[PDB]
């Protein structure tokens, strides 16, 4: 999961 | 907005779409291409290609079972790209570049042609 | 193999998939959660969850066109993870985490069901 | 395009  | 996004998701949906068309599983249309047929997910071909897209948003061929491309087009040139519609991976080949550029000029298929016309001036 | 491979092609099939699911474009399934109904396209629904994926591989389920869910279920919830399916986004807050999580468990997405529990722990 |  990562901040887009 | 503040979302968090799930970097292989996009690529599991696809792998998983795949497995749903090797199994045969809620495949909607047959793709004739001369003596050969081809089964598929009318919206993951829409999805793909300009020309399925104009197709299936047609008032009555959205409702076709069957549908019979162009005799010119080439059996194994349609295999090569509706494998790299489910899987992101084309196998372009000296021996096939000519029938996969052409299949996707016709499917327009935008990135598959570019890539496949570098891939032709290169070797000039 | 010796295939190439394009980078952007998963998450433009799942991009295009959405801007269906938006016009409303073959989508095949309505899913009603209490008073609330939710259009999808049956392949992208068992492509990201293994609640789905049982649904409509049953032999009867397969050929329904209206999926109740159980009544615990949030609309919201639901509406949250649809938006995840068809995107890789997802808009996970302090006010929805439970309702999320609880709806991620239930339509087996087993990793928006990590992420949520990691998001709580760090809360705790 | 890459090689994968
Ligand atoms: O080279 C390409 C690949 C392609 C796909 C589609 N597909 C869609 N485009 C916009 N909205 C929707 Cl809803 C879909 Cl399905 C249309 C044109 C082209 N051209
Ligand atoms: O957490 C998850 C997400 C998910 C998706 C699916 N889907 C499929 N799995 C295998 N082959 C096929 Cl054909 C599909 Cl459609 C099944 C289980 C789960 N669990
Ligand atoms: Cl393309
Ligand atoms: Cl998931």
């Amino acid at each position: 999961w990562v901040i887009p | 907005d503040s979302c968090i996004q799930f970097t292989r998701h996009a690529s599991d949906v696809l792998l998983n779409l795949n497995r749903l068309r090797s199994r045969d599983i809620l495949t909607d249309v047959v793709i004739v291409v001369s003596r050969e047929q081809f089964r598929a997910h009318k919206t993951v071909l829409m999805a793909c290609s300009g020309l399925f897209y104009s197709i299936f948003t047609d008032q009555l061929k959205c409702n076709l079972s069957v549908i019979n491309l162009d005799p010119e087009i080439n059996p194994e040139g349609f295999c090569i790209l509706l494998d790299f519609m489910y899987t992101s991976r084309l196998n372009l080949r000296e021996g096939n570049i000519m029938a996969v550029m052409a299949t996707a000029m016709y499917l327009q298929m935008e990135h598959v042609v570019d890539t496949c016309r570098k891939f032709i001036k290169a070797s000039e």
